[PDB]
RNA sequence: CAUUGGAGAGUUUGAUCCUGGCUCAGGACGAACGCUGGCGGCGUGCUUAACACAUGCAAGUCGAACGGAAAGGCCCUUGGGGUGCUCGAGUGGCGAACGGGUGAGUAACACGUGAGUAACCUGCCCUUGACUUUGGGAUAACUUCAGGAAACUGGGGCUAAUACCGGAUAGGAGCUCCUGCUGCAUGGUGGGGGUUGGAAAGUUUCGGCGGUUGGGGAUGGACUCGCGGCUUAUCAGCUUGUUGGUGGGGUAGUGGCUUACCAAGGCUUUGACGGGUAGCCGGCCUGAGAGGGUGACCGGCCACAUUGGGACUGAGAUACGGCCCAGACUCCUACGGGAGGCAGCAGUGGGGAAUAUUGCACAAUGGGCGGAAGCCUGAUGCAGCAACGCCGCGUGCGGGAUGACGGCCUUCGGGUUGUAAACCGCUUUCGCCUGUGACGAAGCGUGAGUGACGGUAAUGGGUAAAGAAGCACCGGCUAACUACGUGCCAGCAGCCGCGGUGAUACGUAGGGUGCGAGCGUUGUCCGGAUUUAUUGGGCGUAAAGGGCUCGUAGGUGGUUGAUCGCGUCGGAAGUGUAAUCUUGGGGCUUAACCCUGAGCGUGCUUUCGAUACGGGUUGACUUGAGGAAGGUAGGG
RNA sequence: AAACUCAAAGGAAUUACACACCGCCCGUCAAGUCAUGAAAGUUGGUAACACCCGAAGCCGGUGGCCUAACCGUUGUGGGGGAGCCGUCGAAG
């Protein structure tokens, strides 16, 4: 299946062994699924300060 | 065999126990054929209640009784009555009684001495 | 087996299928015996043949190889063959 | 499990004194924050939110625990709001607020919590234990002499006490006389109101 | 002769109303993931591979049945006394069919509910009536020999029993004949007679403990039956031991269960047969209710134990830790042949988004054996692990304007964070340190003694305001707004939509809001959805009247007499275990949770009433309907 | 029927259009993407059927071989057992 990548920031490729959840994107017909975010090879978005949790971003000392 | 016993209930370290009837084979929580009496030895001089009438139908008919319910027996008076045997049969002695409303109406009215150890408590906070 | 109670559990089921099955084939011969004379139709050797038989059946029920009411009901199949064979 | 943050802040949110009197509530007309003095429109859902939240803010009660309360009001007989304010009054450091052994409701809970206190004969060191009909709450011998108690003590005179309590105050003893009714419990939010809220 | 209970919102248009779908606010979970994470209480924890399993343990016990003496133990010049307790191995008894696991199969009398067995069996236990008589032959162990790598196997000799086998004696066991009372057809039962028969065991420390057989009781099981709960007609025919009969056989027992013979049945559009899926239920979640979804823990029934089949032993067997055969696997082998089955507990590999310790104790309760002390118990009681759920508590409390700095915003006035801080005075729950220290045991043991949990809970003292706050959101639904950056890019979104240079919708910051040891996301279910409408919808034009009629099953029925009492209604009895649930009391410091009383258990069976209505039976009436006679219109 | 796809489609009415006739809108063809049908064939799976063979086992026969208890006319017989045959029978 196509699953959209969320937030600002990738760094999954080719063989990248990733969590699929779901959730559709609206505007984007085909696609039913969502990459979860710091989950397995894919890593947080890197400059995340809000919404952390949704896109995997440890939080920051 | 018929076996007279006591099936475990309540919570973890509060056993509560159901002085029932049930054949050897069933399992110890389980359905049993009837259910006689409640046992509670958590609480101060453990709860016994025996239904006597029953009790006494079962030991008659040839209903076997674990080691436990022999005791509870033989304090309710049951084991004496049959298989009469020399026993003290300690019919349970009350686990003591409280009371709230005679309380509260001796407070109520003990006054004096409770705004009286309390101007006493004043001179304290002074002592304080 | 794995246990020693199971193992000397087959010995002991090994032992009395034997005397089972020695006792349930005399009950079986003696049936048999009381049957060949009630078809040969002779009054004095189905008489007796059938008398050793219930006397074997009822034997047999009370060491426990087979059960009482098994015992009856083929005391009483005899019981009655005789009697026709005598009407 | 505790708010421990300011308290003036969530009053001038909520539009009323949650406690005390004569201090930062001078800028009582405005929310706190940056957009206070904005003219604001108040759905029913803000003004339901708004009665229920400030009777948690006054009792100092999360939501589970507010919500099972609703729950048991709602089962029992009678006014769901009557019932859910009798409750709340019911609680032990409510009682004791009532009963005037505290500057305020954190105050209670503060010495509740610690322990200060006896139950007829029983120490309880739990906030939330609903004080039953003819009880008799103590203060703790050992803590006959506490700072807040004393200046309790000096205070309770200006203080009202509600019908349904009888105080000893040099004593330490709050005896209950029975369970409050609506007319007895302050009339200072619309129960009605959080009623209505816990059914959508 | 009142109720405890029902909320919407967005979106078709230029605008409107209706119809209508879609989406959202709620609740829930055996959940997973992301960020975060202090404690305690009570629960829960392989939902996928019924996938393959290393290792330990999970079923033994009895010397008061027996020969005995391989250990320990007493008495003796090292062996010797089996001598006493004790005691491996062996015979013998009982248990091993329970407890524990799993849900593969099963759409079926499997299950729920209620009945029937005049078609049934039931060890141990209770009760009652008779008895416990007389003989005999072996054998394991042991000993010797042979074979085998092993597993082990076969001879010779020898030995005891409550092991085994003759006999006698015993009904309510077979057959048969009278006779009393009777049922529901086969029949049941009381009494008497004839005839043929059926048992047993001894042992002891003398306190015991046992044996056989009738009859009842209790307990457990078995079969039969009415009713009830999935989907599919793009499955229409199914069946030949199939349906019934008679004789025989078999079984605890009825029965095509089996057999021989005879007959041609049996089931099905009210859905047989076939396909799909599934263990069922008490319950659980949701819902105003009616319903809808579901079958984790706990409890009841069923099924299964490597796959397939089979019997044996037994009172009792899908025989999980039994046996036999076959298949697939794993292991040992000296190549001849052997051994094994974690869906027991813990654990490993594997699969997976995902689910724990190779723990302690038999102290308590339950179970097995023993006369008993006692032994066994991965049942169970506990502990470990995980925020997985529920509940409770903490991270401070009071005072403090000079409304301080600093961030952020600004109209450069100030506003805001904010009584927030600073500062002052307090308190010590939890955590940390230290002391005291249980209940569960009215148990058990002849006594002495005896708690796994456990130095646990609880509790005294001490420390410092300290060791203890995050997560989501802020355009509308929807509680909460601004600045900066970006410029249809980067991105957001559940729907409407946002982003094209003033973005409250992207990213960050300040501020705020909702929750809080959690908070969000995803999945799934119910709700909202009256969006399958019985409660509770519709079909002129919105989706929806068959092209039309005839007519079969079915549904439905004008007035009235009589009667039945099936529906319907009202009592009574039985049942609906427990837990859950509602509710009254009580206990855990409160709560969750736990105990206890009641209700509920919405039904079913039995029985007694009522007869208005529905229906059955039966009889009337003519108004509906049809017919006769006469009249009569017409591109039928 | 289903996959798939849209967030409308629609009814009546007001002032098939409302970006308002320089409106709206239909179908081939060409290109890409997704789901689906047909298809010489090809590759599996499940449930059975008719035959052949048929282990274990129970049952039914037979048993010249082996047999301590029973009876003997004490040379044995009775009864049993190994073996063997037959039906059924998993698997193949
Ligand atoms: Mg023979
Ligand atoms: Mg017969
Ligand atoms: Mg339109
Ligand atoms: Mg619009
Ligand atoms: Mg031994
Ligand atoms: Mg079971
Ligand atoms: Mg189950
Ligand atoms: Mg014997
Ligand atoms: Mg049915
Ligand atoms: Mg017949
Ligand atoms: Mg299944
Ligand atoms: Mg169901
Ligand atoms: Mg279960
Ligand atoms: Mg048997
Ligand atoms: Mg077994
Ligand atoms: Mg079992
Ligand atoms: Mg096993
Ligand atoms: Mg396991
Ligand atoms: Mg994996
Ligand atoms: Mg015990
Ligand atoms: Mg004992
Ligand atoms: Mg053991
Ligand atoms: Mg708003
Ligand atoms: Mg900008
Ligand atoms: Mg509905
Ligand atoms: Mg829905
Ligand atoms: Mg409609
Ligand atoms: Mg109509
Ligand atoms: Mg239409
Ligand atoms: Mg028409
Ligand atoms: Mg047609
Ligand atoms: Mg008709
Ligand atoms: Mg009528
Ligand atoms: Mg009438
Ligand atoms: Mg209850
Ligand atoms: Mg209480
Ligand atoms: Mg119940
Ligand atoms: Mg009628
Ligand atoms: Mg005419
Ligand atoms: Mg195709
Ligand atoms: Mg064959
Ligand atoms: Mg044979
Ligand atoms: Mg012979
Ligand atoms: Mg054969
Ligand atoms: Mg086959």
């Amino acid at each position: 299946v196509t699953a959209y990548i969320p937030g600002v920031g990738h760094n999954l490729q080719e063989h990248s062994m990733v969590l699929v959840r779901g959730g559709r994107v609206k505007d984007l017909p085909g696609v039913r699924y969502k990459i979860v975010r710091g989950s397995l090879d894919t890593q947080g978005v890197k400059g995340r300060k809000q919404a952390r949790s949704r896109y995997g971003a440890k939080k920051e000392k | 065999a018929t076996k007279i016993r006591l099936k475990r209930l309540g919570k973890i370290r509060t056993p509560h126990y159901r002085v029932v009837v049930m054949d050897s084979r069933a399992k110890r929580d389980g359905r049993a054929i009837e259910e006689i009496g409640q046992y509670h030895p958590k609480a101060d001089p453990s709860v016994i209640v025996i239904d006597s009438e029953r009790v006494q139908y079962w030991l008659g008919v040839g209903a076997q009784p674990t080691e436990a319910v022999v005791a509870l027996l033989k304090r309710t008076g049951d084991w004496q009555k049959f298989t009469g045997d020399t026993s003290p049969s300690g019919v349970k002695p009350q686990p003591e009684r409280p009371n709230k409303d005679d309380l509260f109406n001796a407070a109520l009215a003990e006054a004096d001495e409770a705004p009286r150890e309390a101007i006493t408590k004043k001179s304290e906070g002074a002592a304080a | 087996p794995n246990i020693k109670s199971q193992i000397k559990r087959v010995k002991t089921n090994e032992k009395s299928r034997q005397r089972n099955k020695a006792v349930k084939s005399a009950l079986r011969t003696y049936v048999r015996n009381f049957r060949r004379a009630a078809e040969a139709g002779d009054v004095e050797a189905a008489t007796k043949a059938a008398r050793v038989a219930n006397r074997q059946l009822d034997k047999a029920a009370s060491k426990g190889v087979i059960h009482k009411n098994q015992a009856a009901n083929r005391k009483s199949a005899i019981s009655k063959k005789l009697n026709s064979l005598a009407a | 499990a505790r708010y421990t943050g300011p308290l003036t802040k969530k009053s001038r949110r909520l539009g009323t004194d949650l406690v005390g009197n004569d201090k930062s509530f001078e800028r009582r007309p405005y929310p706190p924050g940056v957009h206070g003095r904005g003219r604001t429109k108040d759905s029913e859902y803000s003004l339901q939110l708004r009665e229920k939240q400030k009777a948690r803010y006054a009792y100092g009660v999360l939501e589970k625990q507010f919500r099972r309360y609703y729950e048991e009001a709602d089962r029992a007989q009678g006014k769901t709001g009557d019932v859910l304010l009798q409750i709340l009054e019911s609680r032990l450091d409510n009682v004791v607020y009532r009963a005037g052994l505290a500057a305020t409701r954190r105050q209670a809970r503060q010495m509740v919590s610690h322990g200060h206190f006896l139950v007829n004969g029983k120490k309880v060191n739990i906030p939330s234990y609903r004080v039953s009909t003819h009880d008799i709450i103590d203060v703790r011998e050992k803590s006959k002499d506490l700072p807040p108690i004393v200046i309790a003590r000096e205070t309770f005179e200006t203080r009202d006490v509600p019908a349904w309590l009888e105080v000893r105050p040099n004593k330490g003893r709050i005896l209950v006389h029975q369970l409050p009714t609506r007319d007895q419990i302050v009339i200072d939010v619309n129960e009605q109101a959080i009623v209505e809220l816990y059914s959508k």
